[PDB]
């Protein structure tokens, strides 16, 4: 068992420190490494230090800048964070990667990073209103475009779940704000649009900002 | 410095193939090369623990190979849960360095095509801005074309897209691409469409979204 | 785990005289009303045995390292529990085994082990008095144990851990001889009402225990409990009370006793 | 205790228990039909019930069924090179049974380790529980695990499926340690009946003769084990049952 | 009744390798185990007695060990001569019992794959009956598969075979077998032919033996 926490959001040249508990095995005895990912990207290699904690290594992104440390008395690896960078906007995973001898690989969970001088704010909300515009037979989108809020997740969906049929959601745009943003619809029928009320349930839940809000279909 | 090539960057293929996917390391580094699956943003399984030896317990139609420079992950037959990431990476020296990953993406090949097409909402109107979006949904490829009207020029670079993934039970994607506009833009402009241009149908598809023009 | 303590004043060696005390049956041999001869390791009578003590009236606590020799007279006289045991061994610092024999205030325990010892070492009862008593809360014996090739403990016990007033009541002696490869321990106790001195009067020291240790025995060091509480300086060299006790040790000698064994085969005196 | 303790050693690690002051009943070992293994150097299990020893050390650890082999005087391999080695004039017991009803796991188990891999053989006796990464070759791989550079420990992989040679099994080495001290462990001494009344040899205890025994009027002091007379001569004992 | 397990059934080996073999027993037996070797139409030489005492004479390279159990014979470094069958026996009590003896058969162990096949001759066919000679050669791995094509049918249970001893100097076994039919079943069917599946080659073989049909 790996758990990896301290990850957060905060701005470029800041510092963060990550950390990550080892369970279940015996940490002390093995090099163990942080990788990263950012969001979309492969894997990238961080560092690694040696069963002991004698010697440290690093990847140049995060050369001289990080620091990879152990405490093999309290089973845990850590990761200081300096001079921040939009290079670093990645999930960290704390593992035992293998290398050529039988043994077992552990990787943790992975705690979340983002780098951007934006604040936490709640989702601009812009259903999809399908009208003479777009409407065409068992085809309409509803939906919302949603915008503006810093940490990753808005929750959307349609007519408080009642209108899950057809519903699709797509990954996320970082505008120049660093403010993240997201599209997610349901595809109905014409003919239903004078049927249901049509709501788009957004919540950005790192916000706590319900803003569940009434969908206009046949308007215009 | 040592780096990953993995030669197919994504793949499509269905339930039962046998499949293969190769990294190519830009130097030579004997069998010291690991390979594993990774479902989007969980821990990276490790596969393999070099060139050729599988993992305690990773499930037995897996396997690795090679050399020097050249080396494969293969699945004896592929299963739906194989619909993943594949990452080749070396061991040989420092830095630990990993491929480009190889995303199986396409959760069963088939053709099922599809396409919608939807304005600037009204109910994005009050935004200060137009934000159109074109919506080919529940299409099989990733691959479509998008195009725009706005004012009856094909806007270019003041645009994003984001796509949902081969759906499990349909095997088809969904697309979402946007024009996006100031309020003095939308007001300035005044015919609108956007068309999408999904090559499983045999044409453009488009819609008079006319922004304050309807 | 060690303290060096400080407070303790000097005074010259005291001595008293045996009386007689400190036969003991050097065989496991039934004889009724016969007069015996036996050579061995005996303290020879009217002897002057080295008197040690703890009281504070001045600010006297007294446990110094001592030779063995050839074998060990002991005897403490006391109202409290304040002499606990002993250390016997050789260099006393692990770079030899060396045997320990404590009542901690609990369980009687005896190990034998590299001890690395304390230069001073003891025990100590705090007087808790949000628990309303003494209770044993400072056994300072050795730093470490660093190989071990013995061990016991007795089955669980309590004892009083007294504030006792009045003049000495039990009489405890003890004879120690390390011998083959075995440790052989005699004892007696007696109840007394004698105010200090070593009492006059006659009594055998039955065997007690005898322990399979290959150990070369050349000094050893007594073990006694400080008081400590709230009423003292509290500090760890010096915030402790002495409480009130004596012990006397002779050592035994080759001699040849004539030993007279009554109807039911005690001794019941004897003649150096 | 040793035979039966729920989980053993990885045989780098390999425990170590020393026994002392007790009664070894070594045929009640020998005689439990358990053993794959039994085998003794220097002595014979029925004439242990005879001896006596300062100390007997019992060592214990898991490894492979067909590395059983290797535990043994003279014996070379991995097991014997880097993980535990006898003497080539020891004087003690193997013993190991097949374990894997315990010791594999469904999903294999690794819990259990070897050393792959050292710089040179143990002495006897002997234990390496370092896991610094061994260079196999020429650079020094200063605590990272690469190229020439391995973790020196590896796992066994017990499936319950094995062929029988890569199972596990456990096992228990015997040494028996007679120094210059008292002999605390010897084998268990056989009484017979009394017989009071009748002209008999006997031997209470160490003490001989031959005499009629019979219940006696007088009562020594608990610890006082015979009488004499005044001649010296042994007029009454204790019978220690 | 005291059963005897010998583990590998038959070994591969060459000159300078260490070999063991292995031999398990039912019961406990304490020590008493011989070990003997065979060669082919030879009387049994004995080896190890007890179960660890070289017998007089035998060279210092054989070794045994085991008390219990689990017994095993060792080689410390093979040679030309040690190529033989290997039985272990229980000297503890009545009846005596041998183990099912290991054939270390693979003097200088190869790879060379090898097949050929033949008809049913018409030197044959005089007898009133059709014999096929099924005839792989030369071919290093013992292990090998047959069928049959008898009016292209595959012929079953109708078949026998043998192998000559493994070749001193190629270490490659030849194979004989034969499919054996009547007068009435050798005119009735017209199209034949041995198919030798040999593992040592990518592909069966097989070959128009056409009894009455050339
Ligand atoms: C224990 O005894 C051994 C053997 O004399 C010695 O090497 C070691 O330093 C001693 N101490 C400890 C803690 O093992
Ligand atoms: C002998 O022992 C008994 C029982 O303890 C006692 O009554 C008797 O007085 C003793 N006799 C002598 C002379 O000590
Ligand atoms: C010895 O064992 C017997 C049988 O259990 C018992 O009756 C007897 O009291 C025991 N005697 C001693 C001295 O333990």
């Amino acid at each position: 068992q790996l758990q990896e926490s301290g990850g957060g959001l905060v701005q470029p040249g800041g510092s963060l420190r990550l950390s990550c508990a080892a369970s279940g095995f015996t940490f002390s005895s093995y090099e163990m490494n942080w990788v990263r990912q950012a969001p979309g990207k492969g894997l990238e290699w961080v560092a690694v230090i040696s069963y002991d904690g004698s010697n440290k290594y690093y990847a140049d992104s995060v050369k001289g800048r990080f620091t990879i440390s152990r405490d093999n008395a309290k089973n845990s690896l850590y990761l200081q964070m300096n001079s921040l960078r939009a290079e670093d906007t990645a999930v960290y995973y704390c593992a035992r990667l293998i290398t050529m001898v039988r043994g077992e690989d552990y990787w943790g969970q992975g705690t979340l990073v983002t780098v951007s001088s934006a604040s936490t704010k709640g989702p601009s909300v812009f259903p999809l209103a399908p009208s003479s515009k777009s409407t065409s037979g068992g085809t309409a989108a509803l939906g919302c475009l949603v915008k503006d809020y810093f940490p990753e997740p808005v929750t959307v969906s349609w007519n408080s779940g009642a209108l899950t049929s057809g519903v699709h959601t797509f990954p996320a745009v970082l505008q120049s704000s660093g403010l993240y943003s997201l599209s997610s619809v349901v595809t109905v029928p014409s003919s239903s649009l004078g049927t249901q009320t049509y709501i788009c349930n957004v919540n950005h839940k790192p916000s706590n900002t319900k803003v569940d809000k009434k969908v206009e279909p046949k308007s215009c | 410095d040592i780096q990953l090539t993995q030669s197919p960057s994504s793949l499509s293929a269905s339930v039962g193939h046998r499949v293969t996917i190769t990294c190519r390391a830009s130097q030579s580094i004997s069998s010291y090369l690991n390979w594993y699956q990774q479902k989007p943003g969980k821990a990276p399984k490790l596969l393999i623990y070099a060139a050729s030896s599988l993992q305690s317990g990773v499930p037995s139609r897996f396997s690795g190979s090679g050399s020097g420079t050249d080396f494969t992950l293969t699945i004896s037959s592929l299963q739906p849960e194989d619909f993943a990431t594949y990452y080749c990476q070396q061991s040989y020296n420092l830095p630990r360095t990993f491929g480009g990953g190889t995303k199986l993406e396409v959760l069963g090949t088939v053709a099922a095509p599809s396409v919608f097409i939807f304005p600037p909402s009204d109910e994005q109107l009050k935004s200060g801005t137009a934000s159109v979006v074109c919506l080919l949904n529940n299409f099989y490829p990733r691959e479509a074309k998008v195009q725009w009207k706005v004012d009856n020029a094909l806007q270019s670079g003041n645009s994003q897209e984001s796509v949902t993934e081969q759906d499990s039970k349909d095997s088809t994607y969904s697309l979402s691409s946007t024009l996006t506009l100031s309020k003095a833009d939308y007001e300035k402009h005044k015919v609108y469409a956007c068309e999408v241009t999904h090559q499983g149908l045999s044409s453009p598809v488009t819609k008079s979204f006319n922004r304050g023009e309807c | 785990q060690c303290v060096n303590l400080t407070t303790r004043t000097q005074l010259p060696p005291a001595y008293t005289n045996s009386f007689t005390r400190g036969v003991y049956y050097p065989d496991k041999v039934f004889r009724s009303s016969v007069l015996h001869s036996t050579q061995d390791l005996f303290l020879p009578f009217f002897s002057n045995v080295t008197w040690f003590h703890a009281i504070h009236v001045t600010k006297r606590f007294d446990n110094p390292v001592l030779p063995f020799n050839d074998g060990v007279y002991f005897a403490s006289t006391e109202k409290s529990n304040i002499i606990r045991g002993w250390i016997f061994g050789t260099t006393l610092d692990s770079k030899t085994q060396s045997l320990l024999i404590v009542n901690n205030a609990t369980n009687v325990v005896i190990k034998v082990c590299e001890f690395q010892f304390c230069n001073d070492p003891f025990l100590g009862v705090y007087y808790h008095k949000n628990n309303k008593s003494w209770m044993e809360s400072e056994f300072r014996v050795y730093s470490s144990a660093n190989n071990c090739t013995f061990e016991y403990v007795s089955q669980p016990f309590l004892m009083d851990l007294e504030g006792k007033q009045g003049n000495f009541k039990n009489l405890r002696e003890f004879v120690f001889k390390n011998i083959d490869g075995y440790f052989k321990i005699y004892s007696k106790h007696t109840p007394i009402n004698l105010v200090r001195d070593l009492p006059q009067g006659f009594s055998a020291l039955e065997p007690l225990v005898d322990l399979p240790i290959g150990i070369n025995i050349t000094r050893f060091q007594t073990l006694l409990a400080l008081h400590r509480s709230y009423l003292t300086p509290g500090d760890s060299s010096s915030g402790w009370t002495a409480g009130a006790a004596a012990y006397y040790v002779g050592y035994l000698q080759p001699r040849t006793f004539l030993l007279k064994y009554n109807e039911n085969g005690t001794i019941t005196d004897a003649v150096d | 205790e040793v035979f039966n303790a729920t989980r053993f050693a990885s045989v780098y690690a390999w425990n170590r228990k020393r026994i002392s002051n007790c009664v070894a009943d070594y045929s009640v070992l020998y005689n439990s039909a358990s053993f794959s293994t039994f085998k003794c150097y220097g002595v014979s299990p029925t004439k242990l019930n005879d001896l006596c020893f300062t100390n007997v050390y019992a060592d214990s650890f898991v490894i492979r069924g067909d590395e059983v082999r290797q535990i043994a005087p003279g014996q070379t391999g991995k097991i014997a090179d880097y993980n535990y080695k006898l003497p080539d004039d020891f004087t003690g017991c193997v013993i190991a049974w097949n374990s894997n009803n315990l010791d594999s796991k469904v999903g294999g188990n690794y819990n259990y380790l070897y050393r792959l891999f050292r710089k040179s053989n143990l002495k006897p006796f002997e234990r390496d529980i370092s896991t610094e990464i061994y260079q196999a070759g020429s650079t020094p791989c200063n605590g990272v695990e690469g190229f020439n550079c391995y973790f020196p420990l590896q796992s066994y992989g017990f499936q319950p499926t094995n062929g029988v040679g890569y199972q596990p099994y456990r096992v228990v080495v015997l040494s028996f340690e007679l120094l210059h001290a008292p002999a605390t462990v010897c084998g268990p001494k056989k009484s017979t009946n009394l017989v009071k009344n009748k002209c008999v040899n006997f031997n209470f205890n160490g003490l001989t003769g031959t005499g009629v025994l019979t219940e006696s009027n007088k009562k020594f002091l608990p610890f006082q084990q015979f009488g004499r007379d005044i001649a010296d001569t042994t007029d009454a004992v204790r019978d220690p049952q």
